[PDB]
C-alpha cells in the first residue's frame, strides 16, 4: 500500500480556542501547490506523525524539534479543519463517514462549555464519534489554579457524553507545550481501522477540475480530474469507474441527469501519484473525460464506485426529521420554529449540496424535492439547514426513508 | 506518563513554556512564532517582533539558530528566509533556548541581560544584579 493518510481527524472545538492554529502548526510542513470544498467548506491538511530515534519523541516533523536528529515515519494521517462553527458543524452531520476521530480543543483561559463547544460535542454525539481526544490550550495563559479548575469543568461535560474516556491534554499550540504528547496520543487513541477493501469502492467528490491551462500541449494532456475522499473499498488506477447523479441532458423531461462512465488514469494521495488509493486524506483521479466536465466543480457532490455497484440517486426525499437543540446564535435564530410545508431547505448529503422544498408533513418526518438529485445510501445522514434572513442556518438533519 | 494524570501532563506543560512567561521574572512581551514554509523555504516573518522584544540584536538571532539549526537564512524587512522545512515548534524550540542563554541571568532572572565585550571574550550580562556570564553559550 502507500504511506498515504490512513485516518481523518475532525479539528473541532470553538472557532477561537485554537484548533486552526494547531491544525497549521502541526500540518505546515506536508504542504504542497487547504479549501472551503464547494458544498461544505471542510478543508484537508496531511501531517505525517513521526518518532524521533535519538530522544523517542513524536512530533510531526522530518527533524526533531528538540535534539535534532532524523525521525521516522510511524503513520500519515489528515486532520478535517473549518474557519466556522457551522460549515464543520454541517459538514460532521453530513459526512460523519469521513471522520475517523476529533480532536476537541478547549480554550483553558475560558469557562469550559462554551456555546460553540457543546454543539461539536454535541454533533460528535450524534454521529456515534467515539475516538476523541480532549486539548485544553492556551495553558500558557492560566495559573495552575485556573487550570484545574478547567480540568473539572471539562471533566464534568464530557461525563455521559461520547467524549467521556478522552484524555485531557494540557498544551500550547502557540509554543507547542506537549505536543509531542498530543502527536502520541493520536497513535493510541484514533489508530486506522480494519477496513475491508475488497468492499465495493465509493468516493465522495469534494471536487472536480481541469487541470488543463494554455500550457497549450496537445497530446496526452490529462482528462478531468476529481478529488474525494474514498470511505470504503479502494480506487485502483486502471480501474473502470462510475460517476453519481451524472451529466444533464436536454429538455425530454425538464433536467435530468444520467450516470457516467470513465477510466482512471492516475490518482494522487499524499503528494505522490499512486496505484491504489485508499480511504484517509483527499485523493486526485485521474479521468478519461472531457475536462469541459469537471471544470468550475460541476462534478462535485457526485459519488464515485464501480459500474453498477453505487448507491441510489435520489430526485425526491422522505426525512425522519430530528431537529437540534442548538445554544449558539440569537434568541429568535435558535428556537427554531418547526419546517413548513412549502419551505425551501438547505440540504447536505455526503458532499452533495441542494435545495429542497417542503411537499409533506407528518409526525417527526417530511418530504421534500430535489433541485439536484443527490446520490445516496437510505438510512445516511442528510443535513437540513433553514435560512433566517440573509443567511442558513443548521436547524437540524434528517434520516434517508424510502418515499 | 499516562495521559490520563492530568497533573504531571500539566507542570510538564509548563515547563516548556518560555522563560518570560514561565516564571516569576517575566519578560513578558515575547510573541510568538510565526511561521511561514512556502515551497521548500520556511520563513519566520515576525522575526524582528522577538528580537526587538528581547533586546537583543537582529543578526545575533539568526546566527544561534543557523547554528542549533542547520539551514540559511538571510534578515530583511523583519522576517527571515530559512533554506528548509521546519515547523513552527522545531523554531519554537529554538528560541526558546536563546532566551534562556543569551537573554536571561542565572543568578537573578531577568530579561534586563545584555550583551557586552570586554576582552575579544563576549560576556554578556545583567544591568539589574551585575552578574558578568561569559555568555557563547
Ligand atoms: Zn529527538
Ligand atoms: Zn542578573
Amino acid at each position: 500500500k502507500t504511506r498515504q493518510a490512513e485516518v481523518n481527524i475532525g479539528m473541532v472545538g470553538h472557532v477561537d480556542h485554537g484548533k486552526t492554529t494547531l491544525t497549521k502548526a502541526l500540518t505546515g510542513v506536508w504542504t504542497d501547490t487547504l479549501r472551503r470544498g464547494i458544498t461544505i467548506k471542510i478543508g484537508f491538511a496531511d501531517a505525517e506523525i513521526r518518532r524521533c530515534s535519538n530522544c523517542g519523541r513524536y512530533s510531526t516533523s522530518p527533524i526533531c524539534p528538540y535534539c535534532g536528529h532524523e525521525t521516522e515515519f510511524i503513520r500519515r494521517v489528515s486532520f478535517i479543519d473549518s474557519p466556522g462553527h457551522e460549515a464543520l458543524m454541517t459538514t460532521m452531520l453530513a459526512g460523519a463517514s469521513l471522520m475517523d476521530g476529533a480532536i476537541l480543543v478547549i480554550a483553558a483561559n475560558e469557562p469550559c462549555p462554551r456555546p460553540q463547544t457543546r454543539e461539536h460535542l454535541m454533533a460528535l454525539q450524534i454521529i456515534g464519534q467515539k475516538n476523541i481526544i480532549i486539548a485544553q490550550n492556551k495553558i500558557e495563559l492560566v495559573d495552575k489554579e485556573k487550570a484545574l479548575e478547567n480540568y473539572r469543568q471539562i471533566k464534568e461535560f464530557i461525563k455521559g457524553t461520547v467524549a467521556e474516556n478522552a484524555p485531557i491534554i494540557p498544551i500550547s499550540a502557540l509554543h507547542g507545550a506537549n505536543i509531542d504528547v498530543l502527536v502520541k496520543a493520536i497513535e493510541e487513541f484514533i489508530p486506522t481501522p480494519k477496513r475491508d477493501s475488497n468492499k465495493p469502492p465509493k468516493m465522495l467528490v469534494l471536487r472536480s477540475f481541469d487541470v488543463n491551462k494554455p500550457g497549450t500541449p496537445p497530446e496526452k494532456l490529462v482528462g478531468g480530474v476529481l478529488d474525494g475522499s474514498i470511505v470504503q473499498g479502494k480506487l485502483k488506477v486502471g480501474d473502470e469507474i462510475e460517476i453519481r447523479p451524472g451529466v444533464p441532458y436536454e429538455e425530454h423531461g425538464r433536467i435530468k441527469y444520467e450516470p457516467i462512465t470513465t477510466e482512471i488514469v492516475s490518482l494522487q494521495a499524499g503528494g505522490q501519484f499512486v496505484e491504489e488509493a485508499y480511504p484517509g486524506g483527499l485523493v486526485g483521479i485521474g479521468t478519461k473525460l472531457d475536462p469541459y466536465l469537471t471544470k468550475g466543480d460541476l462534478m462535485a457532490g457526485n459519488v464515485v464506485g464501480k459500474p453498477g455497484k453505487l448507491p441510489p440517486v435520489w430526485t425526491d426525499l422522505r426525512l425522519e426529521v430530528h431537529l437540534l437543540e442548538r445554544v449558539v446564535g440569537t434568541e429568535q435564530e435558535l428556537n427554531v420554529e418547526p419546517i413548513k410545508r412549502k419551505e425551501v431547505l438547505l440540504l447536505n448529503v455526503g458532499t452533495a449540496r441542494t435545495m429542497g422544498l417542503v411537499t409533506a408533513l407528518g409526525k417527526d418526518e417530511i418530504e421534500l424535492k430535489l433541485q439536484i438529485p443527490v446520490c445516496a445510501e437510505p438510512g445516511e445522514r442528510v443535513a437540513i439547514s433553514r435560512q433566517i434572513g440573509s443567511r442558513w442556518r443548521l436547524i437540524g438533519y434528517g434520516i434517508i426513508k424510502e418515499l | 506518563i499516562d495521559y490520563y494524570d492530568y497533573e504531571k501532563l500539566l507542570e510538564k506543560a509548563y515547563q516548556e513554556l518560555p522563560e518570560n512567561v514561565k516564571h516569576h521574572k517575566s519578560r513578558f512581551e515575547v510573541p510568538g512564532a510565526l511561521v511561514t514554509i512556502e515551497g521548500n523555504k520556511t520563513i519566520i516573518e515576525n522575526f524582528k517582533d522577538i528580537a526587538d522584544a528581547l533586546n537583543r540584536d537582529p543578526q545575533h538571532l539568526l546566527k544561534f539558530l543557523l547554528r542549533e539549526i542547520a539551514t540559511a537564512g538571510t534578515l530583511e524587512g523583519r522576517r527571515v528566509v530559512l533554506q528548509g522545512r521546519f515547523t513552527p515548534y522545531l523554531i519554537a524550540n529554538k528560541l526558546k533556548k536563546y532566551i534562556k542563554e543569551y537573554v536571561i541571568c542565572p543568578v537573578c532572572g531577568s530579561p534586563d541581560t545584555k550583551i557586552i565585550k570586554r576582552d575579544r571574550f563576549h560576556f554578556l550580562k545583567c544591568e539589574a544584579c551585575g552578574a558578568e556570564t561569559p555568555i557563547q553559550h
